[PDB]
Order: C-alpha cells, then structure tokens, then sequence
DNA sequence: GGACATGCCCGGACATGCCCTATATCTGACACGTGCCTGGAGACTAGGGAGTAATCCCCTTGGCGGTTAAAACGCGGGGGACAGCGCGTACGTGCGTTTAAGCGGTGCTAGAGCTGTCTACGACCAATTGAGCGGCCTCGGCACCGGATTCTCAG
DNA sequence: CTGAGAATCCGGTGCCGAGGCCGCTCAATTGGTCGTAGACAGCTCTAGCACCGCTTAAACGCACGTACGCGCTGTCCCCCGCGTTTTAACCGCCAAGGGGATTACTCCCTAGTCTCCAGGCACGTGTCAGATATAGGGCATGTCCGGGCATGTCC
C-alpha cells in the first residue's frame, strides 16, 4: 500500500505540536512519578491541583528547550539523530552538569 | 499494482525524445498539446498523435509502449482501466480489449498486454523508423475514457509513460506526458494555462 | 469576601486605550498579573539595591529612572524614560 | 470630592497602590513622591507595548482575543521583549515554529 | 508508598517532548538519560518546593510553594501566581 | 495493411522524373494538375494523363506502378479501395477488380494486383520508352472514387505513388502526387491554392 | 585617620588560628574571603526576608534563616550548620 | 554594673554578633530582627569560613606553603563538590584554573 | 579606532590556551574580538550608568564590582 | 638539523605552564587604551580607576578562558580538536547570550 | 418487384388516420412533419413517432405494417433498400436485417418480411388499442438511410405506407405519407415549404 | 420488457391518492416536489417522502409496490435500471438487490421483484394504515442513481408507479409521478418550472 | 457554370455535475453591574535626610626614557579538517492489541484560612566602654636569580 | 637509546607586605519601657484524596525497510613551531590638577496620624463566539445543435 517517506510524518507532528498548546506529558503518571519523589522527602504529603499542573508545565518547558539545545548541538556536529552525549553536551555547557 | 512504473525522462543512448502537433486551442479541438504543462488535452477515441524523435535509429525489434497511471501519488498504485460503462460498451475495434484505457489506432502488429505481475494495461507496437528523409515516427494513440468518468479515472489525472524497448522489453528510453481526456479540450488547456498564473 | 490584589481593571483600561476591540482570558490575565508583579519586584528591587549602595534611605524619582534604563533595553530604555519624564513633570505642575 | 494622583496625571496605573506597595515591601524607608508616579507609568507603557503586539498578533491569526499563544509569540518575536524576558517561561505558551535550516529536505 | 513510578513517563511522551523541541530523530538510549534528567529536576524543585511547605508550618504543596521555588532556581513560570 | 509504402522521390539511376498537362481551372475540367500543391484534380473515371519523365532509358521488362496510400498519417495503414457502392455497380472494364480505386485505361497489358503480404492495390504495366518524335512516355489512368465517397476515402485526400520496377519487382525510381476527386476540378483546385494564402 | 571602614578580618584570623594555628593569609586572600562572607551574608538575608515577606511576618526569627541556609546551602553543609546553628542558639538562650 | 562581655563570646563564636545585627537591622530586610536570627547566621557564616579554611591550607600544605594565595582558594572551592556547587558562579581572582585535560587531547602510542 | 588591535593574536592564544584548546584556527582570532568587545559594551555600560547615577566622572572598581554582579559573575577581591 | 618538537607537544607544554599560574594574560595599556575608547561611545571624557581597569581585566580573562573551555568541549564533542567560529557561535547560543 | 402496392388512403371501418406531432422547422430537428407537404422530415436512425388513429377499436391480432415504395412512377417497382455501405455497417439491433431501411424502435414483438412474391421488405407490429383513458397510439420507426444515400435511394422521394391489417394479412385500412430522410430536416422542410409559392 | 405497466390514475374503491410535502427550491433541498409538474425532484440515495391517503382502510394483506419506467414513449419498453458504475460500488443496504433503482428504506418486511415475465424491477411493502395523529401514511424511497447516470437513464426522464395491490398482486388503486434524480433538486425544479412559460 | 442540393463539423451555450464557502446553533467563561469596606486622598505636624558650598588631598592623568620581553612576520611541514564511500544497524512508520489516562459523580475529612486574645519580644533611647580600625614598625615568607638535576620528547 | 630542550628543585639574598602593638572613638552592650505581632485556640468550609465506571485514545509490541551514524581512506591546506626583526608594554620617576571624600549649615520632603470617602474587589449574571451543518454560490466539465462550410449535381 501507501507509505510516506521517512522524515515528512516526523516533520508534520513537529508542526503540528508547535502550533498548539496542549501539555503532552500524560496527567496521573507526572503525579505519581512526583508523589513518589516526595515520599523520599517528606511524608503523606497532599499536592493542590494547580501544584501538580505547576510542576508539568516547568518540566515540559524544560524538557523541550534542553532538546531545542539539544538539536542545535547535533546539528552542529552535522547530524541528525541526537544522543546521550549530546544530552549531556548541552547541560554541560548550560552549566547545570 | 505491487509496483509503480518509473517516470524518469530518459533519452538514452539513442536520444529518445517525444514532439507533439501545433494545434491551437479552438473550444473543441480534437487534440492539443500544452507545453507549458507538458500535458495532451484530448478527446475519447478520437486521433492523438505522438512523434518519437531519435538522434539515431535503434536496432529492429525495437519497440514503443505506451502506459497510463494516475499523476497523483496517493493513487500511483492503482491501475488505470476504462470505467464500467465503456468496458461494456460495444466500441472494440476488434483488436483491443475492451478495458484497456490506452490504444494505437492503424496498426495491425499492435499488442496488448495484461502485466501478471503488476497487473498494469499497456500497449506495444515496433519502432519504426522514419523514411531518410523524414525525421520522426508518428504513433496515433486513442484514449477510451474521459478524465472524468465515474468508477474509471473519476477525475484524476494520468501520465502517459511512452517507452522505447528491446526485443526483450529491456529498457531503451523513456518520456512521458500528463493526459486529460474531455469533451473541450481548447477550452480546458486554456483554463488550466491562465491557472497557471493564479 | 477575602479581598485580594490585581490590577484587572487597569490592565482592561490600557488595553482599551490601545486596542479598544479586544478582549483576554484567564490563563493571559493570569499571565499578565504574573508579568506585571515580577516586573515590578524586579525594578523596586534594584531600585532599592541602587538607594543603599549610594547610602540613600529614601526611594526618588531618579534611581528608578537608572533602574529602567539598567533593566530595558535601548529602545525600551528610551521610549519608558520619555514617557515617565514628561508624566512626572506634568504631574509636578499639576501638583 | 478626592481627585486621585492618576488623574491629576492622566496615567491609567493606580498611583496609590504602587505607593502602598513600595511603603509595605521592606524596601527603603522613606519613598519620594514622584517614584511611583514614575513606576506606575513605565509599568503602562510596557503594558501597552506587549498589548499591542499581542493584539497584532491575535488578528494575524484571525482572532479576536488574545490567547497565551499570542503573548508567547508577541515576546519571542520582538528582539528587545525577548531580552527583557530571556529567563521567562510563559504557560501555554508553546515556542516560536522555527526550523533549521539543514534539517529541511533537498 | 508509590514504587517504580519512573516507568509512567513513557517513550513515546519523551519522543513528543522532543518533536516540541525541533527533534527529527531520537535514539533508542535517549530515555534513560532523558529520565534520570527529569529526575534530577524534580528532586530540586520539590526540595525547594516542601522546604518552603514546612517552614510555612503546612503539609500541603501549594501552587505558590512551586512558582516561588522555580523562580529561586532561575526558571520562572508565569501563570500560577506572582 | 501490416505496413506502409515509402513515398520518398527517388529519381534513381535513370533520372525518373512525373509530367503533367497545363489543364487550366475551367469549374468543368475533367483533370488538373496544381504545381503548387504537387496535387492532381480530376473526375471519377475520366482520364488522367501522368508523364513519365527518364534521362536514360531503362531496361526491357521495367514496369511501372501506381499506388494510392492515405495521405495523413493516422490512415496510413488503412488501404485504399472503392467504397461499398462504386465496389458494387457494374463499371468494370473486363480487365479491373471492382474494388480497385486505380485502373490504367487503353493498355491490354495492364496487371492489377492484390498483395498477399501488404493487402494493398495496385497496378502495373510494362514501361515503353517514349514513341520516337516524343520526350516522355504517358500513362492514363482513371479513378475509380471521388475522395468524398463514404464508406470508401470518406474526404481522406490521398497520395497516388509511380513507381519504376525491374522485373523482380526491386526500386528503380519512385515519384509521388497528391489527389483529389471530385466533381468539379477547377473550381477545388483555385479554393486550395487561394487557401494557401490563408 | 579614614573614615571608619568595617571588615572581618579579625573573625577571619581568629577562625583561621582556631582551625590552622600556624598558618597565615596574604591580603588579596583575606579580601576574596570578605568577598565571600559579604556575599553569603547578602544571599542569606535577602532570602531570609524574602521568606518572611511571602509568610505574611513582620519579624525576622531563626526559623527563616535556618530555611534560607538549607535552601542555599547543600546537603551535608546544610546539616552540620543547623546543627551548629541549633546548638549555638539554645546555648545563648540558657545564659 | 555587671561586666561587659559579647554576644559571640556567650555563644562561643568569633564572628561578631553585634555587627551582624547591626547589618541586618540596617540592610532593610525587615523592621524587626529576633536575637537568634544573627546568632545562626553568624553561626553559618564561620563554618562556612573554617570549611573553606580548612580545605585552602589543605591545598597550600600540599604546595609546601605557609600563607594561603588566591591560588589556594580558588583549588579549595572547585575540589569540593558542594563548594564548587555554592560557589558555581562566582570568578575568584588571580585563582585561575583546575589543572585538566580531555582524555582525547592526550598523545596515543 | 584601531585600538582593539593591540589585543593581539599571541594574547588570544594564550587566553583559549588558559582554557585549554590545543589548536587554533585562523577564524577564530576575530570572533573572539567580537566577543570580548560584546562584553564589554554590556559591562562598561552598567559601570558608567552606576556612576552616574552617583554623580561621579570616574569609573570607580567598586562601580564595576556591581556591573559584574548583575550581570550575574561575581568577582571577588576588589571590595564589597 | 636542528631540533624540531612535533605538532602539539609545545601545545601541550604551554598548556601545563598557563594552566599552573595566576598571573595575567593580556597586555594591560592596549586593553586600557580600549576600554577608554569603548567607553567615550557612551560618556565623553571619562576617566577609569587603576583597580576598576584591572578588575575589568580579570573579568574579562576569567570570561574568556570559560567560554573556550566550554568551546574545547564542543569541539571534542564533534570528534575535532581545533576550534572554529561556528563552536564559539555555538557555545554562546547554549549558554543563552545569543 | 413484380408488382406495386396500393397507395389509396383507406381509412375502412375503424376509422384509421395517421397523426404526427407539431415538431418545429429548426435546422435540424429529428423529426418534424409537414402538413402542407404530407411529408416527415426525419434524420437517420432517429426516433420517428408516427400515431396512429381509429374510431372504433379494431380485433385483437390486428397488425400495423409499414413499407417504403419510391414516389416517382418510374422508381415505383424498384424495391426500396439500404445502400450498399450502410447494409455493411454493424448497426443492426440485433432484430432488424441489415438491408431493411424502416425499423421499429421498442418492439419486441417487431416482425420483418422479406415478400418472397414481391421482393418488398416491411415491418410489422401488434396493433395495441390505446389506454381506455387515451386517444391514440403511437409506434416509433427509424429510417436507415438518408434519401441522398447513393447506391440506395439516390436522392428519390419515398412514400411511407401504412397499413392496418387483420391477423392474415388482410387490408383493414391504409394510410401514407412522403419521406425525406436528411442530415437537416428544419432546413430542408421549410426550402420545400418555401418552394410550393414558386 | 414484452409489455409496458400502465400509468393511468385510478384511485379505486379505496379512494387511494398520492401527497408530498411542501419542500421549497432552495440549495441543500435533497427532495422537492412540483405540483405544477407532478414531479419530484431528489438526490442520490437522498429520503424521498411519499404519502399514502385512501378514503378508507384496504384490508389486511393489501402491499404497496413502486416501478419505474421511462416516460418517453420509444423508451417505455426499456427496463429503468441502475448504471454499471453504481451497480457495482459497494452501496447495498443489505436488502436491496445492486441494480435496483428505486429501494424502500426504513422497512424490514420491504421485497424486491425482478419479474420473470416482464423483466421489470419494483420494490414492494406491505400497506400500514396511517399513525395516530395522521390522515396518510409515509413511505420513504431511495432513488440509486441520477437521471444523468450514462450507461443508466442516460438523461431519460422517468415515472414512478405507486400501485396499491391485493396478496394476488391484483389491482386496486395506481397513482404516478414524475421523477428527476439530480445533484440540484432546487436550481432543477425552478429552471423546469420557469420554462412552462417558455 | 452558376445556382443549388445536401452532408459534415464545431463553437456557442446550455445541461447539470461537484466542490466551496458563508451562514445557522451551544457553553462556560469572560465582560458588566452592585454593594461595601477598607485602603487611598487631603491636611497638618515634626524632624532628619538630602542638597549645597567650601576644603583638602590623593589618586588619576599625562609625559620621558630605556629595555627587554613580547608581538609581528616568514616559512616549512605534518597532521588534522573535510569530502567521499561503504555498510549495517538502529530508528522511523504502520498496524493490531491492550492498557490506563481522562472525565464525570460523589464523600468526606484533613487542613487552609480567618478571627480573637494576649503575652513575649523586639524597637527605641540614654550612658558606658571596650571592641575594632587606622597608623606605624618590623621581620620572615615569598620572590627573584642561577645553577645543577630530573623529566620528557623525538629522532 | 640518547641528546637536547624544558621544567623542577635547591640554595642564597633581598624586600615589602603581613602580623603585631598602640591610640582612639563610636558602636555594641546593658538596663528599662512600651507597643505590637505572632503563637495558640477555635471555628469554618474548601478542596484534595479516594473510589467507581465507562470510553477511547494513547501506549506498546512487533515487522520491515532504509537512512544515517560511523568507520575508513585520501587529500590538501592551514595552523604550529621556530628563527628573526620590531615595537611597545612595563617600570620607574615626576608633576599637576581635579574630583572624591568630608564636614557644616539649612530647608524641604516624607513618615506619621487623623478624617473621610470613593474605588476596587467578592458575588452575581448573562450572553457571545466555536463547531457543525444548511443556504448560497461558485467552478467542473459533458452534450446538443445552428451556423457555416464542403462538395455533389445539372438543366
């Protein structure tokens, strides 16, 4: 049958999750994955609603500017694929690392 | 089809190129071609004449083969076959089968063939060459359904792929041009030349 | 009835004053509250950074107009100076 | 009748609560007359300045309303704004569609 | 006690991020390294987050706790209160 | 027909060369010839003189053929032959089949052939050097159809090829000349040539 | 005779003989270790009455600057000086 | 009168309470200061001091000198990890630089 | 003027020598100019705005103690 | 013939030696000289305190020897060892000065 | 033929009458009749309406046959056939024979005789008695050749005869009118019309 | 067919008439009846609405059938069918037979006839007298193709037949209407309409 | 041969396909009204912080000279940047499955938030004095020089 | 393996800046008073957590093909390293002046308090824009036919 070349749907869903503004982090597993951090820190903790939507918005704002950086460093050294050592390239050079 | 039939223009070694007749844009002209869009405006059944031109002339044996598929790539891999309505019609000259979209008229070592493997029409006649004096072969194609007929091409577009093979059907060269089969073709070759500018 | 802190109605004010078509919701409401309180804390606190260092106990017209110009940009710099220069002397006037 | 110091200067931004919320941030002791006045009508003219942008950006896009969106690409597009908030996260308000170069098809 | 929650944040999440991001292809071993990353913000930010719950004499994170602590990292969010 | 006759002139070792009459444009003639268009008018069955033209004589038992062949090239391969009613009367000569568009009057030596391999007409008489005190040697032929005729050339206008043959039937020389048949010569000769202007 | 011009390079000394009796500091040194006090004095005040101002208190305690330190300071150093500062406060509370 | 004797010798520090209070209360960070509030600051503020102290005569030892340098600081800050994670943006002068080289710099046999 | 020629090529060497670069191209020598030149339009602004803003004519070291401290590099050893 | 190091080891050598030391890199009148000339570009006849020069000079040096720490490691990252402008570039568009 | 059929209009006991529809005189209708004429003027192939009326319902069995004789005296024993090319040409519906110039469309009950006496070809139908709420009925003839068609007709007037008959051939009534069968019968029906003041 | 279904109104002892509803003509109209015409006017596969109105309950048993039938007479013996194309896309409802033209929808205990006589295609339910609240009861037709559908009507007008029928199949009531399937029943019913005036 | 006779071709224009767009219906969240109350405005007071003027001195600017180390320049070469090529494997794309995320309703109780009270606690102020800073002096750590030793590099 | 160039180390000499001591002064301490703020109790009522159920869209596992990362090879160019020339940076030394810090006097500018009143902020409410489907409205493109030309015919 029908099959699109590799790189037009990559390129599309770019587009297409660019424009809107939806969050792409699934809800319950941030939460759970944060609820289990703070046991570590302190117990029985309760997380208001818009503390919970607080912290998914910082960690996909993070998340996609250390890619956007990410992508520019792999770029750089004339690839496409980016890797662990461009990950770890970028938070070196943005001095967190 | 499992397959899609390359498009590349291809001269090769004998400098394979297609030409085409002047003829202008009256409403109902029979057939007229548009360089501006590499495109044949004609109408069902009637004479569509297709020059082959050659820088030199290619073995005996050699062959033309004419075949349509549709110019949009999400369609490329269906078959290009006349509608159910004029495959049923009586209008068979006794040589074509009745679903083939493409024919030559006035050649009785015309063969039609039915690919197994691809499932692709087409149409093969040998290459003739032209007399030392004359400079290009004149192949007369007819197109058996309009453009727009229901259940057939349903208005898409088609190349035609015109190729110049061997006596084993190995390839030689190819060239090809977009076909729209209509009642107006002047009209429809004007319409589509000032789109051209939109 | 727990009174709180925005400045809603003035923002609805400018934004009539420069697009009087206009309106906003309450995600950019909030966005605009947001904007508004850090800009602020970020000039009156280097306002106040600016009046200790050169032993000034009281906030004047003038470290917040080299707070402005160390915080905007040139052309930011340029047009808020102008701006805040010609109200404050219509004010002084106006008494 | 009272007649507010806004008024008197024409400016939109409350004079009276940018002066209560310099006296009450533990800032300095002692606050000129003129330096809220003088807070007050930058915080308008930067006001305005995002408004219109975002404005202009919402009827790029055929909208009558200004959205997060809007604002995000109001402050990424101009060179100074983004300056002025080169450290600072808008919510919804996704990034610019910028594409490199090399990474688009021959 | 919520356990192996890390394995929530799925593949195909990391890989929008990504698409977000400018990102045309991503290695099979970008998620752990993009995991243990999260992580790492996260044990930050909730550090800062529940020291300022505790020292405010409450058990509940607020919206204001996050901001705050996300400002005093450097990255502030607007949108949650100033 | 599985082929199509070459048309090339070919003056050959003999210098072959066609004549033809000042016959001027009088609506009535009954044969015309425009040097203009290399294009023969005349009248279904009368004469029509052709000049055969050599600069040396060619051997005993040279023949001299006619030919007709469709002049555009999409009937090209369609043979040329009496429609259905001029096929069918009864204006036989006792020498031609009724179905051959070609007959040469006042030759008891005349053959008409039917190719086995080609299926086209055509006829032949032996060549005889001009008569002494002449120049060239005339052959008279008549057609048998006006180019009109339905069923038969349909207002297809033809080519009629002369050829000079030995014995075997092998190419000494070959000339050609546009025709038409019609009822009246003189006044269709003068419509093309003014049309030439346009 | 200058005017009077604060420094802490007689604590420095003495911390410095407490834990390094026979060792000295040149005077660049002793500057880049005003420069650091000064400095982690300005961040642990700052943050200190920042936390207070968000709490709604009107009055500097220990608890605020016992937070500010563990939120500046890392782990284990964070540990050993509330312990530190635990200890020295409830010390000076029994005299 | 009772005898005069500080605060920081009542808490055993040698980090002078009375200044850091007097800093605090004129530093407009609040109108009222509690008296422990200088007392743990002043508290942090000497650890801080002996731990970086500590570590400098460390490096100058290990250098064979007697009178702490710049130098000596500025590898006591960057060999310790929450140091150098306290200190991250902060340039100490005439400090320069941890001896380091890239693995891929080094000459191959 | 011609003056950030005396920034010379050997001087830039030896500050990406500082930072431990093996090799050097041709290129760079100019790009670092710019750089360094970047910089200080950005520092010496905020000095002379500080110092202004004090009503002084001289740039004073503590005036640029301040201006590197917003900028957000902390240099110790030159007061505060 | 004379003796002659091979491509790098000299690098090396320098590198040691620079990398021990505190003392200053860039000359100090050619940098005054310029930092007055930058300086007239935004308030005429202006004068400069020795230390205030001196400080800007150690900046301006630490600055430096960080930016090109952090282009090495770009450089070797994209298995290359010699810098170019494009790393600098790069190295500043990370750190967000761009 | 041996013999000529009767043209005397008959209408007998059932009160038979022919009718036809008041078609215009456009160029080129289909079909259009001329009452000052007697005369349908009718393109080839097309659609004919021909009504037939009767005062009183004839029995059941009762046939419609109709019959083309040549108009001019001299022709009349000539039997009227297709030419020889449209005889040849494949456009029989599958009921009619080849060389029968009147055929009835929609029939299939549609018999056609070859008089093994006469040599006279007709065709014949049921007579259906109209819709007790209707007036007439109608039966559709095509005409197979143009009234020009050489070898055929040759330009000679034609009478149509109409006749009704019981189930044995027996005259029952007996109507006609003229035929000319023309490319443009608006055109020519109003030249004719036309010419009756000359 | 051998025969022809009459079309003649007759509303019978149970007083059996047609009623349609008051669409108007405007664009996005899928069903429009003329009363000025008798004729309806609807899309492809759109609900066409017919009411059933007697003066009196038929007995139990008692079905409703439609046919159609071309309306020009030399078409009437012609069996109304859908096209090749439509007969053979994948539309079936699951009850209706693919070449059946006119479908019930909405009716479980609907049948589908193709007459081993006639040849004819109807589609029958079983009658229903109206619902509480209603003088006339509803049934809804599908129309398969358009009217323009080549290989199809081809352009031909149709009738529908509604004929009220016993068990037997024998008659008691008929009533007909006029059809035209179209892309736009609207923009159609207003051009038909305004040309009565032309 | 001129005047028709008579079929054929096709541009005009309508028949009649199909998409193409702009106009008709919901929803909760945003734009406006109201009441109130509390925070902002007018007025008067003191007092102290800031403006201004004179002074002094130090510390910044400018100049001269030398001299030497560093910068500039030339040139050989080698090794590293970079382009091209092959390959194989890891990642993009699609599809069927399943899994859990999301949404909507419902509970309840933990805990945020507000109010009242009062007492501990920090601001403030005067007298004291002793801790801390500026200045002066000195000696020892470090720096500069030179020469032998050791390391390290490349041929 | 070895020679040569660079770095390291070891000792001697000097020098200048860090450490210590002393005078002084002003800023911390102590003692007392008073307002106020926040610690605690107590009541409210909001929203966060927990659960159930249904749906469906997203995740996941896998198949497959192929584009890209990566390793290898060749080339050439351009940067390093070293020798030679030049130049200007630096150190020292001196002169001047100007502006930065200091002090004293004054005055006006803002905190503090009181009294009042109006603006801004909970509470309430309604209605308008988002999606979809129906009404205009364009194209999309086949068929019929009147006009005008082509071509036969003949007294």
């Amino acid at each position: 049958p029908h099959r699109y070349r590799p790189g037009t749907v990559a390129l599309r869903e770019i587009r297409r999750y660019q424009k809107s503004t939806e969050l792409l982090i699934r809800k319950l597993p941030f939460q759970r994955l944060v609820r289990e951090i703070a046991q570590d820190f302190k117990t029985d903790l309760r997380f208001q609603s818009s503390a919970v939507m607080a912290l998914q918005e910082a960690c996909e704002a993070y998340l996609v500017g250390l890619f956007e950086d990410t992508n520019l460093c792999a770029i750089h050294a004339k690839r496409v694929t980016i890797m662990p050592k461009d990950i770890q390239l970028a938070r070196r050079i943005r001095g967190e690392r | 089809s499992s397959s899609v039939p390359s498009q590349k223009t291809y001269q090769g070694s004998y400098g394979f190129r297609l030409g085409f007749l002047h003829s202008g844009t009256a409403k109902s002209v029979t057939c007229t071609y548009s360089p501006a869009l590499n495109k044949m405006f004609c109408q069902l059944a009637k004479t569509c004449p297709v020059q082959l031109w050659v820088d030199s002339t290619p073995p005996p044996g050699t062959r033309v083969r004419a075949m349509a598929i549709y110019k949009q790539s999400q369609h490329m891999t269906e078959v290009v076959r006349r509608c159910p309505h004029h495959e049923r019609c009586s209008d068979s000259d006794g040589l074509a089968p009745p679903q083939h979209l493409i024919r030559v008229e006035g050649n009785l070592r015309v063969e039609y063939l039915d690919d197994r493997n691809t499932f692709r029409h087409s149409v093969v006649v040998p290459y003739e060459p032209p007399e030392v004096g004359s400079d290009c072969t004149t192949i007369h194609y007819n197109y058996m359904c309009n453009s727009s007929c229901m259940g057939g091409m349903n208005r898409r577009p088609i190349l035609t792929i015109i190729t110049l093979e061997d006596s084993s059907g190995n390839l030689l060269g190819r060239n090809s041009f977009e076909v729209r089969v209509c009642a107006c073709p002047g009209r429809d070759r004007r319409t589509e030349e000032e789109n051209l500018r939109k | 009835r727990s009174r709180k802190e925005s400045y809603s109605i003035y923002v609805y004010k400018v934004l009539k004053q420069v697009h009087p078509d206009t309106g906003i919701s309450s995600k950019a409401m909030g966005i605009m509250n947001s904007f508004v309180n850090d800009i602020f804390e970020r000039i009156a606190g280097e306002a106040s950074r600016l009046a200790h260092y050169n032993k000034r106990s009281t906030i004047t017209s003038r470290e917040i107009q080299t707070a402005v110009r160390l915080l905007l940009p040139g052309e930011l710099a340029k047009h808020a100076v102008s701006e805040g220069t010609k109200a404050v002397t219509k004010y002084t006037s106006a008494k | 009748k009272a007649k507010t110091r806004s008024s008197r200067a024409g400016l939109q931004f409350p004079v009276g609560r940018v002066h209560r919320l310099l006296r009450k941030g533990n800032y300095s002791e002692r606050v000129g007359a003129g330096a809220p006045v003088y807070l007050a009508a930058v915080l308008e003219y930067l006001t305005a300045e995002i408004l219109e942008l975002a404005g202009n950006a919402a009827r790029d896009n055929k909208k009558t309303r200004i959205i997060p969106r809007h604002l995000q690409l109001a402050i990424r597009n101009d060179e100074e704004l983004n300056k002025l908030l080169g450290r600072v996260t808008i919510a919804q308000g996704g990034v610019l569609p910028n594409i490199q170069a090399v990474l688009l098809p021959k | 006690v919520l356990r192996d929650n890390i394995q929530g944040i799925t593949k195909p999440a990391i890989r929008r991020l990504a698409r977000r991001g400018g990102v045309k292809r991503i290695s099979g071993l970008i998620y752990e390294e993009t995991r243990g990353v999260l992580k790492v913000f996260l044990e930050n930010v909730i550090r800062d987050a529940v020291t300022y719950t505790e020292h405010a004499k409450r058990k509940t994170v607020t919206a204001m706790d996050v901001v705050y602590a996300l400002k005093r990292q450097g990255r502030t969010l607007y949108g949650f209160g100033g």
